[PDB]
């Protein structure tokens, strides 16, 4: 499931609002893609889980990452503007309180805080 | 001497007109006035304190034209009369308090010292010990001290050994006197960054020809930071004696058993070795392996800038009105100056192999009647 | 920098805050721990630069990790949780586009979509 | 946390007080030193945890240090007077019984104790 058009709203709340499409899907993977004259939108969406070996918990893992490509124009060549998050969890594991730490992560993540690590503070 | 000093650039003008009767009725002109003073202190060695008030614009010019009967108006290439005023001003950030005494605190280089040897106290006395030991050998010949495992060679390697340890704390004497001059040694602490951003809206852009609103976003940085000097007190440092002697009892040594045998050994520099030896024991003595020292001034250094963008709001603007997309930034900075209690610290002088050379010299064995 | 104490606020904004405290910092590398009586809660901040390739553009990196561990209980063993972020724009680029991004990807993820996210949706 | 001094009392409650200043620190590691005109005070924290096995017990141990040495006069050399205590416990464990068990360590040693220890009295 998950939607045919995948909606990107830069600036958060109130923003400039784009859509991608599905474009390919392979792997337990999805694709979404969008172009423009200057630049363009990828989104991917992965699934994983590791090798089973034999007296340990076995963990599966989620990505989702938002890619941001410019062309080349003059001297400058090409660049990316990429930002992804992963998920890794047991299997049999109550789903609420993996739901509940991403909100915490995501809710943690706002522009003070990309503002703020842009200077390298640690 | 304080001196106050004004400076300005031109950032951009432009040319706006309105026609009636197919006449230019005004054709004012607009300057945007890029603006900056400083005052600074001049002729005096010592550091002084110093301030930077700074502003720049970038504007981008509007443009287009309206017709009306006989008569018009255009902005084309007029940058907005909104920079006329050009007023800014930075954003209140949380307030520091006793930055000097931390970074006084913090700075302090005090640090434990290797302990001092035992034979330290007869340092002063090895002069006399070899003199009177290689006059009694040359005497009664080498048999002498052959009850005490002892002879010529080991003699010799015992002098080569206290040679070796004078040229090195000869060395380190000469590099903390270095170390006095220069200012003395220099630290340096961070107090932080202090980041905060915030919006504005409904920014009136352009008063005449129309009007023009515009949207407003404003950020800003701080930071901090504080160095100190930390130079030796006058009169505390090491013995500074220069050396060329060593080398010319090197020279002797290099001669062997057989060249001192012969008169070689009446070269010895033994006034040099005695002084100095005396010299370094009692201060070694003095002091427990340390150099004290004090702290000069302590100066704080916070330098704050801000960035104000605009973005054209085409909602409220005549239709012919096309950009008018300007920046501005405001930077300020700042130097003073401020000083603390009385403080004296304690820094090591040598450690480990520079002290354990010679404490395990063979002569040791010998009992001091016999030479005492 | 940004502090010594960090709070984790479990299931977004509803509530159940957490106040880990800072333990080490090495290098703009930090990291914060708290221990609780079934639980550990740990965080870590880190920032990097690619290997330098001849003439390829220099890359920023910014890592934001959180992880938990539960003590054993039963016959149930050890096992952990964690979700982490990635960001990734060239040196010296304009900050406030990155931090759009990333943001918006922020604002993307809420509780429904993990929902959704967990069912190995794609 | 553990600011920027360390207050000691030598000679228990009621005694001459003494702050040494903050000095070092790494890796979970911190040092204070106070340097005085016969002698020196040297106060350090470490904390460590052994590695993992494959059928054993995680443990964790703390460590506290005072360290004071006296400078050399004539012919007697200096030397150093320590005392330092550690905590051995599972990663997991309960905290509070823990506490228990240091304070009753703690409240066991008193001055006559002491007296009584340093004679060999076994
Ligand atoms: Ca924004
Ligand atoms: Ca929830």
């Amino acid at each position: 499931a998950l939607g045919d058009t995948l909606t990107i709203t830069l600036g958060g709340s109130g923003g400039t609002a784009k859509v991608l499409r599905k474009i390919n899907q392979d792997g337990y993977t999805s694709e979404y893609y969008l172009p423009e004259t200057s630049s363009s939108f990828r989104a991917k969406v992965r699934h994983t889980k590791e090798s089973v070996k034999p007296n340990q918990v076995q963990y599966e893992r989620h990505n989702v990452e938002f890619t941001e490509t410019v062309y080349a124009s003059g001297s400058t060549p090409e660049f990316v503007r990429q930002a992804y998050v992963v998920i890794r969890h047991k299997v049999g594991d109550v789903s609420a309180t993996v739901s509940d730490l991403g909100e915490a992560l995501s809710f943690y993540l706002n522009e003070a805080l990309y503002g703020k690590l842009i200077g390298w503070e640690s | 001497m304080a001196r106050i000093r004004n400076r300005s650039s031109i950032a951009s003008s432009g040319m706006s007109t309105f026609y009636l009767f197919g006449t230019p009725i005004v054709n004012e002109e607009i300057i945007v006035r890029n603006t900056e003073w400083c005052s600074d202190v001049i002729g005096n060695p010592g550091d002084n304190p110093l301030d930077i008030h700074k502003q720049e614009w970038t504007i981008k010019p509007l443009s287009g034209q309206i017709i009306f009967g006989s008569g018009t108006y255009r902005s084309l290439q007029c940058p907005p009369e909104y920079c006329r005023g050009a007023s800014l001003s930075h954003l209140s950030l949380p307030s520091q308090s006793g930055l000097g005494t931390t970074a006084l605190a913090r700075t302090n280089p005090s640090r434990p010292a290797f302990n001092l040897p035992a034979f330290i106290g007869e340092l002063r006395d090895l002069p006399r010990m070899f003199k009177i030991a290689g006059d009694t050998m040359l005497r009664k010949g080498a048999n002498a001290f052959l009850s005490y495992q002892f002879g010529w060679k080991p003699l010799i390697s015992d002098i080569s050994k206290a040679l070796d340890f004078s040229a090195t704390v000869r060395t380190r004497s000469d590099e903390w006197h270095r170390l006095y001059s220069n200012g003395g040694l220099k630290r340096r602490i961070n107090l932080g960054v202090d980041i905060e951003q915030k919006k504005e809206n409904d920014v009136v852009l352009h008063s005449s020809n129309g009007f023009v609103v515009a949207s407003h976003t404003v950020i800003t940085v701080r930071k901090t930071w504080a160095t100190v000097r930390w130079r030796p007190d006058a009169g505390s440092l090491p013995p500074i004696t220069k050396s060329s002697s060593e080398k010319h009892a090197r020279a002797l040594l290099g001669l062997g058993v057989g060249g001192l045998i012969e008169g070689a050994w009446q070269l010895m520099p033994w006034s040099w070795m005695v002084d100095w030896f005396g010299n370094v024991g009692t201060f070694l003595q003095a002091s427990n392996n340390t150099i004290g020292a004090s702290p000069g001034l302590v100066n704080i250094m916070t330098t704050t800038t801000t960035n104000h963008q605009f973005s054209v709001k085409r909602d409220l603007s005549d239709g012919w009105i096309k950009g008018g997309d300007c920046s501005a930034t405001v930077t300020s900075k700042a130097r003073s100056q401020s000083s603390g209690p009385t403080i004296t610290a304690s820094i090591p002088n040598l450690s480990g192999r520079q002290l354990s050379i010679l404490g395990a010299l063979g002569i040791q064995r010998v009992p001091r009647h016999l030479l005492r």
